RNA sequence: GACCAGGCG
DNA sequence: AACTACTTCC
DNA sequence: GGAAGTAGTTACGCCTGGTC
């Protein structure tokens, strides 16, 4: 339930949707090391 | 609102000269020189002319009975 | 009415209600930042749904 | 013997109320004074009946 | 990238459609959400802008519309994802074969209270921000629906004015239909010491002639409320038999119906709507409306109706007249605040030897240590448009330039650095120096000192505490805090610190018992006072304490805990 | 009249609060219908009154005069 | 007038005065009669106008100076705006100055945001910059990581590879060699060759990646020269004297290595200066880097405030901070504590002790309506009865 | 060799004796729990032989007044 | 826990602080023509507020009269308080028989009248002088009205500022108030032992223009200040000069000398000296007797030098030095020298002297005092030009390597630092120009060189370049990625593309500047509500620490149980109040004293 | 505009102009005290 | 009565 | 949120 | 010694309105 609901909901909640919710989250993990190697800089907050 | 009856600063009756100066403007004539006709000459007055909202036309509509 | 008036409001209960927009972060885009205190680095994302 | 601000202070608000409730005026005042003036007054001649005790 | 932004100019795609690109970490974003702020801009192409002369007389004449020129690809909206790619320029002699994009108008960068500033890039940031805050307080004309709204509070301007200088936009918006504010002729010198820190000198025969003058409305309301088994309440002039009656010349303007008609001069505490509602005390109760304490006024409009449930309904709007008086706040465009110092007769005024007297005067030290360049210009400004009888344009950035003003007041017979030659009203000598003298746009706000006044020798207090209540609307007290304890302690005020906060609080007397430390009952039926915890009867004594601190004990008696009371003989 | 020369606490015990009380409460109501405190409940007149027209039974005072008392 | 009987005089009517007093009397007396013929009444005058000038600046008893004092440091940092300042040249250090600055002291923190240090050196070495940079080299302590140019790992065959700036190491005087002997004994089973510039380490105990690269952190953040928690060092003149000023904090440490003047070492850490140079040099580094923080922002603020409040900080032995866990929760009375901050824990450990509230401080009597020990609430009157007007 | 005395932070310190405690405590009619406390761990205690309730007399150079003596009582 | 515990609760709200009785607010508008222990209080005010009065055998007649008023005109009463505690509203059928019923001993609360005194408040209350006691004088209209030097203490500037009125009720509260807290005393710090109380910007540009070399005044003009001022006199002196017309004129060195002590005698540089050799020349003329000749002064008499001789302005100009928020020389003198009631009329006599000055001899500022030659525009131009150049050579050395780091910091912060420093370099060196080029007659360089109002910064972004705008220390550098607006080349490091506006105020800027201007703006006016928070943070914690400490009969300080935390206040037992500026006794200042009493 | 920021904590990052604002916030208008920089109005140019 | 919002210094 | 300081598991 | 948890604070007034 807190796999299909509570993490990615915009991916979906079916469980059709966990593997996008894989794939996204794997982005995610690749963009934090990304920021760990310094080959990107840090996200502005106050960017619009 | 209504155009005032005098200029605030010296007092001038100003209040029948902005029909005039308003319709000779529209016709097309330099307002400096229909201000000088007029004989607003002290800029004060000018002021009170050129700077007046009719806007006594645009509430006119509602009424309170 | 005022013709001058512009609309985009409601009238509840009799008073005049604005809603204000509110300054909210971008949904589903992730943001990566540095927590400078456990040299963890932190990214999030606020999904919507 | 030299009063601090404190015990002039509160001389002079001791005098005043006691003058507002009776207590005779020590010396003579203008009419229409009010008690603190009255007791100001009578501070500055230097007719002060209270006396502070120091340790 | 290059095929989706070529798509979109071409039309097949959708204007909300932004796409941008990254080559240092090689991604494509692609944005068609919702709540995307963007401005648009002019597409330069090869340092040949997309917009055209053509394409403006088509716009001035009416054939083509903006959302036409968006259609065409002429004009872009970009977020900040899309800007990110681009290279702007800001001026159309600016732009070269890299540049991405032109700017439409730079001006347009501001908001609207922002763009009410004329010449807002003379002026430090502060004052702008001062300015542009201080836009929306201002008395004028705001609604032409004024008369037959009912709202809580309400100011009328009654002769608004167009400001001398004034932006395009200002005119583009539709400000100028609503105006809020007058010119005045503003002389910058010291007069009196009653302009210093940065306060206003003003002109009685300015203020009795129509300057700044204002109306203030506020409208009451009274429901005829329909309570549980038919126990109504009745919109009618109350019998001296109902309970909590007020003077019977509160009632004076009443009619039998229960309403007050309406042009009838109404002052603090007269009713508007005589109101009885059902008993309840343990005769009908009186819950008649009627005028804040402080506020008077002449009753403008009485209209009844019927609720949403079909009981009653009144309002009653009461318009109270405002003549300018010291205390209440006048601002200019430029953030230069201040409050009227001084109302000084036409006779005392200094003149000028044009026979230009000055509405309003300001000191000059205001001047420097705000740095408000602009508030001169404009003031050359207004001076040149009453001469000539053309406002000045005095846009953000494409305004008339300050040496174009100058020259024209040159040419026009007066000094071009607008000082003039003055003569001392009180004594009749010319002034040593050349004062600087101009029309300024000065608007006056809603802070008036009618509406701040407050005093309270003794009124009403909250049941919990016994200490005043708060609010100038309920006859409150000020609040007496912590710092000004701590002031008051740092002048060695012992008395006053007592006098202060016991005796004009919450002062009362409490018997306690000697032997136990409780607190002691008195028995008003048997005329005895005795300790129920030990029953002592010998060892009570009165003590001298504020109700807040008989409160605090009560709550610290509750959750279990003893606050025994030790006394001393004094 | 005395001043406070000092304050000691301490945590009240059961005997304190059972004599201290003016009265032991039970119904676990405020008024009644027709707008009268219930006996026995939290509004209790032996706790002191608040509403103008009413009389306390353990003092005899008035609303504002009353200072109150405790119950358990 | 001859000069010995002008400090004869001074010690004759003068002697209700401070030391200070008497010796600036002295001194201007001296110049003054160097100047113009001061007679023996103009002396004798002068002498008395200073004791009555002296006397009538008294402070007067019953006065509430801690109030006034906590109001005249309280209301300059409300114009305190400077705050962060940043200053362009060869060699600054940065420090937290202005209102985080006094916040800091007065809360008494343990440790400051930026800590640091300003080392003199003695005569042997405060004429010379060569001969100071060898010192200040003695002092920074610099480890693996930061001589390093770059870092390389490779983990297949447990081998961990350091470049390194030949330039840092000629301005850090370590070499090569000098660097790989002291890493030998700080971890051993390690092959430690050094390659020209580049530094290679294969432990030979590391039979997992993780221990290789725990060995790595190990070896990187070991300190191989100077002293454990000082960081960047500069060198600045002033006087013909050559000083130095730290990135870390080390009082006991920088105070032992040789060519430090040991009688002027300070630090910014309160805490530190009472641990190694007692109580009363922690009161007197309080009073002068207050002093010096107020005087960096131009604000104008009495010497005797500032005493005042390091005295009543540093009352109990030891640096306690101005809140709720310092002299304020050392406060006797319970109201008092209770109307500060915590409130519900004060009242409740108060009634689980029993403590008594004597009511003989200020806020106390405030909140039950009784007049406060303070001003005129200390004056006592008395008075003869019979009153008869003139 | 470096005594934390030649410190210029650190004003010389100096134990009372007895006659002299007694004359400081009648002078401000104090008892030794009135005045101010030094840890009898402190770096200046333990560089004199002062032991748990003992005074020392502090010459603590002012700025304003030139010289001025400070009391700290022992405590352990 | 909620009813005690929090800022609204139980014990800050209701008990360390309460809402009181007999108070009053409204807005505050200025009036120099009360003295500065006086406060305007409106009609409607001292009608509602009373003051309980027991009547005595003095004012039975001015009660009677004022009960007989009642509570609709102004000099009236409101209620009256027989012996038995019984109290009864003063109304029409009561007056007549309250007034014959007056007796002794009745209370009548009475409206206020001239004379009585009253707390009055600005409350962000930092310091004691927060609240001071003010002598109540009724006006017309409804607004307090204060006078202009002691706005200072309270912080106040007639934008909208309201203040609260207390009205003490008790004999002993009025008597506290009115010897403790009245505005005559607190002229002095207790901060820092100088003058709070004196003349802000009017008074000190009067000065000026009264004082400086040149200044003259008409025989009617003289009379007609010095009866403005207050000045008791019923003889001019005689006058200095003769007009081409055999007019008398009087300096403004003469008319200031009017109203100084006969005795007074001190010298000391001031803010106007720029040649300091004249400066050295009169102090070298000084030192060799201590009384010069005075026409042998007046010889080399010089602006930048006050040298008053027994009362007498022989040299020197009126600046911030003379009376002034910090640092006034002559009034610190005659509060310490001669009490504080000389201080007192000493400061309402010279300020509306100098007001009077300011007002009929015009003072103004226009766009003409912002204005720079054609040279001076070219020195500053040729100034940013060589500023940006040498921007461009540092940018083009770090990219090539070139640059070395600076000790301490990297080769970015070294490249930032070396810019920081060019661009303040610049803008000093532009300011400069501006300073030499506007001279001492424009009215703007006046206000600011006498420290009446702005400092040379203010001019200088006014008549010349902005300069570099920064945040927290650091260039501009929020916006997009490698630039701060998308008008500029991506990694741009040059100075226009990182905020250094080289537009003045006078000239516009453009909106790239605007931007960077607003951004500056933007930050400091976020500064300052977090500073405001933070230190009343703080000053609320040191209260609560230090509020009961206090010197004993004995002169030493003692916590509440007794412990000794000082043996002598400030370890000599002077008050910083009644110090010389934080020193003890001014040995120098007494020893001159004394010398001229004598051998004067 | 709004934030949903607490006006009580020093936003320092959040109540400062950023250059993305330019022609989407106005640059000026904000009020004075707890809400500077966290309450913004909209650029006249700006379309949502 | 306490909650929110907006302002004022 | 963002700071501190304890506390308290490790 | 960590390494998390936990708790405790975060200027002072004042005004307006609107809903419970
Ligand atoms: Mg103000
Ligand atoms: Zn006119
Ligand atoms: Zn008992
Ligand atoms: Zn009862």
């Amino acid at each position: 339930y807190v796999i299909d609901n509570n993490l990615l909901p915009h991916m979906g909640v079916s469980p059709e949707d966990r593997i996008k919710k894989a794939y996204y989250l794997g982005m995610m993990a690749l963009k934090v090391i990304e920021l760990s190697l310094g080959r990107r800089p840090e996200d502005d907050k106050d960017h619009y | 609102m209504i155009v005032p009856v005098r200029c605030f600063t010296c007092g001038k009756v100003i209040g029948d000269k902005y029909y005039e100066f308003k319709r000779r403007v529209e016709a097309g004539e330099d307002p400096e020189k229909v201000l000088d006709d007029l004989g607003l000459e002290r800029y004060c007055c000018r002021r009170m002319l050129l700077s007046h909202v009719e806007l006594i036309d645009d509430i006119m509509h509602y009424r309170v009975y | 009415e005022d013709p001058k008036d512009p609309g985009g409001y409601f009238i509840i209960n009799g008073s005049e209600r604005v809603i204000v927009s509110i300054e909210d972060i971008a949904p589903n885009r992730t943001l990566v930042e540095k927590d400078e205190r456990q040299e963890k680095y932190i990214a999030k994302v606020f999904s919507y749904r | 013997f030299k009063y601090t601000r404190f015990e002039k202070a509160r001389i002079i608000g001791a005098r005043a109320l006691q003058i507002s409730m009776g207590a005779p005026v020590l010396i003579d005042v203008p009419p229409g004074i009010t008690p603190l003036e009255a007791a100001i007054l009578e501070f500055e001649k230097g007719v002060i009946p209270i006396t502070v005790i120091r340790p | 990238v290059q095929r989706i932004r070529q798509d979109r100019r071409s039309g097949k795609i959708s204007d909300v459609i932004n796409v941008a690109y990254y080559e240092d970490v090689k991604e494509v974003y692609v944005n068609s959400d919702d709540g995307r702020v963007r401005r648009p801009l002019i597409i330069v192409e090869n340092g040949v802008p997309k917009l055209t002369k053509e394409h403006v007389q088509a716009v001035k004449e009416g054939r083509l519309k903006w959302s036409d020129l968006i259609k065409m690809g002429i004009i872009e909206y970009l977020d900040a994802e899309e800007e990110e790619n681009a290279y702007v320029a800001m001026w159309p002699w600016e732009v070269t074969e890299e540049h991405t994009h032109l700017e439409l108008m730079p001006a347009a960068i501001l908001g609207l209270p922002a763009s009410l500033v004329p010449y807002p890039e003379h002026n430090a940031a502060p004052r702008n921000t001062y300015g542009a805050g201080m836009a929306k307080q201002s008395l004028g004309l705001g609604w032409a629906n004024f008369r037959i709204r009912v709202d809580t509070r309400g100011h009328l301007l009654h002769y608004p004015q167009i400001p001398l200088v004034n932006s395009r936009i200002m005119k583009a918006v539709g400000y100028e239909d609503r105006p809020a504010g007058q010119n005045f002729v503003v002389a910058v010198l010291a007069y009196q010491g009653y302009n210093m820190e940065d306060a206003i000198i003003i002109n009685k025969a300015s203020i009795e002639r129509g300057l700044a003058r204002s109306t203030f409305f506020r409208t009451y309301e009274a429901e005829e409320k329909k309570y549980l088994g038919g126990q109504t309440d009745k919109f009618e002039i109350p019998d001296p038999t109902v309970r909590g009656y007020r003077g019977e010349k509160y009632y004076r303007n009443l009619d039998e119906d229960g309403l007050i008609f309406p042009e009838s001069k109404v002052e603090g505490k007269d009713v508007l709507v005589g109101r009885t509602s059902p008993p309840r005390f343990l005769e009908r109760r009186e819950t008649s409306v009627a005028v804040r304490p402080s506020e008077k006024g002449v009753v403008d409009k009485v209209i009844i109706t019927e609720t949403g449930d079909g009981t009653k309904l009144v309002k009653v709007t009461v318009r109270d007249l405002r003549i300018p008086e010291l205390g209440d706040k006048f601002a200019s465009r430029h953030g230069q605040k201040g409050v009227i110092g001084l109302i000084v007769p036409q006779e005392d005024m200094p003149w000028t030897e044009s026979g230009i007297v000055p509405d309003l005067i300001v000191n000059p030290h205001g001047i420097p240590s705000r740095m408000t360049v602009g508030q001169l210009i404009e003031a050359i400004g207004g001076k040149v448009a009453s001469l000539k009888g053309r406002r000045v344009d005095g846009t953000a950035f494409i305004g008339e330039p300050e040496e174009k003003l100058r020259k024209e007041l040159e040419e026009l017979g007066f000094k071009h650095t607008g000082r003039e030659i003055m003569y001392d009203g009180i004594t009749g000598k010319r002034l040593e120096a050349d004062i600087f003298i101009g029309v300024i746009y000065y608007q006056r706000l809603h802070h008036m000192v009618a509406d701040k006044i407050h005093a309270r020798s003794r009124g009403p207090v909250q049941v919990l505490t016994k200490q005043p209540t708060e609010g100038r609307a309920r006859e409150g007290g000020l609040r007496f805090g912590e710092m000004e304890r701590d002031v008051l302690v740092g002048h060695g005020a012992a008395m006053l610190l007592i006098e202060r906060l016991l005796e004009e609080s919450d002062k009362t007397e409490v018997w306690v018992c000697e032997n136990c430390g409780h607190i002691a009952l008195e028995d008003k039926r048997r005329r005895r006072v005795y300790c129920p915890v030990c029953g002592e009867e010998e060892r009570i004594s009165k003590v001298e304490m504020s109700y807040a601190f008989k409160l605090l004990l009560d709550e610290l008696k509750a959750m279990v805990i003893r606050p025994k009371l030790n006394l001393s003989e004094r | 009249k005395k001043v406070i020369g000092s304050i000691e606490f301490g945590i009240l015990s059961p005997q304190e609060i059972r004599k201290m009380s003016a009265v032991e409460v039970t119904v676990p109501d405020t008024y009644d219908d027709d707008g009268y405190p219930i006996e026995g409940g939290v509004m209790d007149k032996r706790m002191g009154v608040i509403d103008p027209g009413l009389r306390c039974e353990t003092c005899g005072g008035r609303a504002g005069e009353c200072p109150g008392h405790f119950g358990h | 007038v001859s000069l010995s009987t002008i400090k004869s005089l001074i010690e004759k009517k003068g002697a209700n005065l401070p030391e200070n007093v008497k010796s600036e009397l002295y001194e201007k007396l001296k110049k003054y009669n160097e100047k113009y013929k001061l007679t023996k009444a103009e002396i004798e005058a002068i002498i008395d106008d200073v004791v009555k000038e002296y006397e009538r600046a008294l402070v007067e008893p019953g006065e509430p100076v801690g109030t006034v004092a906590a109001q005249s440091i309280g209301e300059p940092s409300t114009q305190m705006t400077l705050n962060t300042f940043h200053y362009a040249g060869v060699a600054e250090i940065n420090v937290t100055l202005g209102l985080p600055r006094i916040i800091e002291i007065v809360d008494a923190r343990k440790n400051p945001s930026t800590p640091m240090m300003t080392v003199y050196l003695d005569e042997e070495h405060r004429y010379d910059r060569a001969k100071a940079e060898e010192v200040a080299r003695r002092i920074e302590g610099t480890t693996l990581e930061n001589l390093a140019r770059s870092t390389t790992l490779d983990l297949i065959n447990f081998e961990f590879i350091v470049e390194i700036d030949p330039e840092r190491l000629e301005r850090s005087g370590l070499t090569m060699e000098k660097v790989v002997k002291k890493l030998e004994s700080s971890f051993k089973s390690a092959e430690f060759e050094v390659d020209g510039y580049t530094l290679i380490v294969r432990p030979k105990k590391a039979d997992k990646i993780s221990d290789l690269r725990r060995f790595a952190e190990k070896i990187k953040k070991h300190r191989l020269k100077g002293l454990s928690g000082v960081g960047k060092t500069i060198v600045r003149k002033e006087g013909d004297e050559y000083v130095i000023y730290t990135e870390g904090s080390n009082f006991k440490q920088v105070l032992k290595v040789p060519g430090v003047d040991p009688t002027r070492t300070r630090t910014n850490n309160i805490h530190e200066i009472a641990e190694v140079l007692g109580i009363e040099a922690a009161r007197n580094a309080i009073i002068d880097e207050i002093v010096s923080t107020m005087q960096e922002q131009g604000l104008e603020v009495d010497i005797r405030h500032i005493m005042l409040v390091a005295d009543m900080m540093t009352l109990d032995g030891i640096v306690r901070p101005i809140g709720r866990h310092g002299v304020v929760g050392e406060k006797s009375s319970v109201l008092a504590r209770a109307a500060f901050e915590i409130t519900v824990q004060h009242l409740f450990e108060a009634a689980e002790k029993g403590e008594v509230d004597n009511l003989n401080g200020v806020i106390e009597n405030v909140l039950i309506g009784q007049p406060v020990p303070v001003g005129t609430g200390m004056v006592k009157l008395t008075m003869k009865l019979p009153l008869r007007p003139q | 060799e470096f005594s934390i005395f030649d410190h210029v932070l650190v004003p010389e310190h100096r134990v009372l004796s007895e006659e002299e405690k007694k004359a400081l405590l009648e002078k401000y009619k104090i008892t030794l729990a009135q005045l101010p406390q030094i840890k009898a761990s402190d770096p200046a205690v333990k560089a004199l032989g002062a032991k748990p309730g003992d005074v020392i007399e502090i010459k603590r150079k002012s700025p304003t007044a030139g010289v001025y003596y400070y009391y700290r009582v022992v405590v352990e | 826990a909620q009813r005690l515990k929090g800022k609204e609760g139980r014990f800050r709200g209701n008990l360390s602080g309460k809402r009181v009785n007999f108070s009053a607010r409204t807005v505050i508008s200025p009036d120099p023509m009360i003295s500065i222990n006086e406060v305007g209080v409106p009609v409607e005010v001292a009608m509602e507020l009373t003051v309980p009065e027991k009547v005595t055998e003095f004012n039975i007649e001015r009660l009677r009269k004022m009960v007989l008023n009642g509570p609709d005109k102004y000099p009236g009463a409101n209620y009256v308080i027989d012996p038995e505690g019984r109290r009864r509203r003063i109304m029409d059928s009561n007056k007549e028989t309250l007034a014959n019923q007056l007796d002794i001993g009745w209370t009548v609360e009475r409206h206020l009248m001239d004379g009585d005194i009253v707390l009055f408040n600005r409350q962000p209350s930092l310091h004691r002088m927060s609240i001071m006691a003010h002598r109540v004088r009724v006006m017309p209209y409804r607004t307090f009205r204060l006078n202009l030097a002691v706005c200072p203490p309270y912080n106040a500037d007639f934008d909208g500022d309201e203040m609260n009125l207390h009205v003490p009720q008790t004999e002993e509260a009025q008597a506290e108030a009115r010897i403790l807290m009245e505005v005559q005393n607190h002229i002095i710090s207790p901060r820092y032992g100088g003058p709070i109380i004196g003349g802000i910007q009017d008074h000190i540009s009067g000065g000026y223009l009264l004082t400086r070399e040149g200044a003259y005044f008409t025989r009617d003009e003289v009379e007609q200040m010095l009866m403005f001022a207050g000045v008791d006199i019923t003889e001019l002196p005689e006058p200095d000069k003769y007009d081409e017309n055999g007019n008398p004129l009087w300096s403004g060195k003469t008319i200031f000398s009017l109203l100084l002590p006969e005795d007074l005698t001190v010298w000391y540089r001031n803010k106007l000296c720029d040649e300091p050799e004249r400066c050295e020349a009169l102090e070298k003329l000084i030192e060799e007797k201590l009384m010069p000749d005075p026409e042998e002064v007046r010889k080399l008499a010089y602006d930048g030098f006050v040298y008053i001789q027994n009362g007498k302005l022989l040299s020197g100009a009126i600046d911030k030095k003379a009376y002034g928020r910090e640092d006034g020389i002559i009034l610190d003198l005659i509060v310490r020298e001669y009490g504080v009631e000389r201080a007192r009329q000493f400061l309402d006599q010279v300020t509306k002297l100098t007001i009077w000055v300011i007002t009929h001899k015009g003072f103004t500022t226009g766009i003409d005092d912002e204005d720079l030659p054609e040279e001076a525009r070219d020195r500053i131009r040729e100034i940013i030009r060589e500023a940006e150049e040498r921007v461009n050579k540092l940018i083009e050395a770090y990219k090539r390597g070139e640059l070395e780091p600076l000790p301490g910091k990297s080769l970015e912060d070294t490249l930032e630092s070396l810019i920081m420093a060019v661009l303040a370099e610049a803008r000093d060196n532009a300011g400069a120009v501006a300073e030499k080029y506007l001279g001492m007659d424009n009215h703007t360089v006046i206000m600011a060189k006498t420290g009446a109002r702005g400092k040379i910064l203010n001019i200088t972004q006014m008549a010349a370049l902005l300069g570099q705008q920064s945040i927290r220390g650091k260039r501009l550098y929020r916006g997009f990625r490698g630039r701060v607006l998308s008008h500029f080349k991506p990694g741009d490091l040059g100075a226009r593309a990182k905020g250094f506006v080289v537009n003045s105020y006078k000239s516009g800027l453009t909106p790239q500047e605007y931007f960077f201007h607003a951004m500056g703006g933007r930050e400091g006016l976020v500064d300052t509500a977090v500073r405001t928070a933070q230190s009343g943070y703080m000053q609320r914690r040191l209260i609560n620490a230090l509020q009961d400490l206090k010197v004993e009969y004995d002169g030493t300080v003692r916590s509440p149980e007794g412990i000794i935390v000082q043996f002598k206040y400030g370890e000599d037992g002077v008050d910083p109040m009644k110090s010389w500026r934080g020193k003890t006794v001014d040995v120098d200042r007494i020893i001159v004293r004394t010398l001229l009493k004598m051998r004067g | 505009v709004t934030s949903p920021l607490d006006r009580e904590q020093p936003h320092f990052e959040a109540r400062d102009l950023h250059g993305t604002h330019w022609g989407r916030i106005c640059p000026t208008e904000t009020p004075e005290g707890p809400n500077c920089g966290l309450v913004k109005n909209l650029a006249l140019m700006a379309q949502i």
